[PDB]
């Protein structure tokens, strides 16, 4: 995925060929470790959408499929096949 | 969903199919007054035995 930044927070494009894996980058404070869940992940096109994945810590998550556990992240993919 | 293999949780495309092989039917035909065919015995009224 390209790392890149929305409002000074750490933006993830998120590939079609990473669905199912953990998504690691570094941060100043540390190791970041995003969980993407998301059922219609698909390819990348001008069909995007775009959210934030919160932190959490210590807690399960509920009603999301998107989190990170150090740092909140915005995730963006596209819903194409 | 994650349980069952996707990335997203939401509604999926799926599709069955069953070989069908009939076992028993039936028929309706239609009878055309043409091509009925009336058999007549003709006999000779001779009293013979």
């Amino acid at each position: 995925f390209h790392l890149t930044t929305r409002n000074g927070e750490p933006h993830m494009i998120v590939s079609r060929q990473e669905k199912g894996k953990s998504l690691l980058f570094k941060t100043e404070d540390g190791v970041n470790m995003c969980t993407l869940m998301a059922m219609d992940l698909g390819e990348l096109c001008e069909d995007t959408i775009t959210y934030k994945c919160p932190l959490l810590r210590q807690n399960e998550p509920e009603d999301i499929d998107c989190w990170c556990n150090s740092t909140s992240t915005w995730v963006t993919y596209g819903t194409c096949t | 969903g994650w349980g069952n293999g996707c990335g997203l949780f939401g509604k999926g495309g799926i599709v069955t199919c069953a070989m069908f092989r009939c076992k028993k039917n039936m028929e309706g035909k239609v009878v055309q007054p043409e091509n009925l065919e009336y058999t007549i015995v003709i006999t000779p009224h001779s009293g013979e035995e």
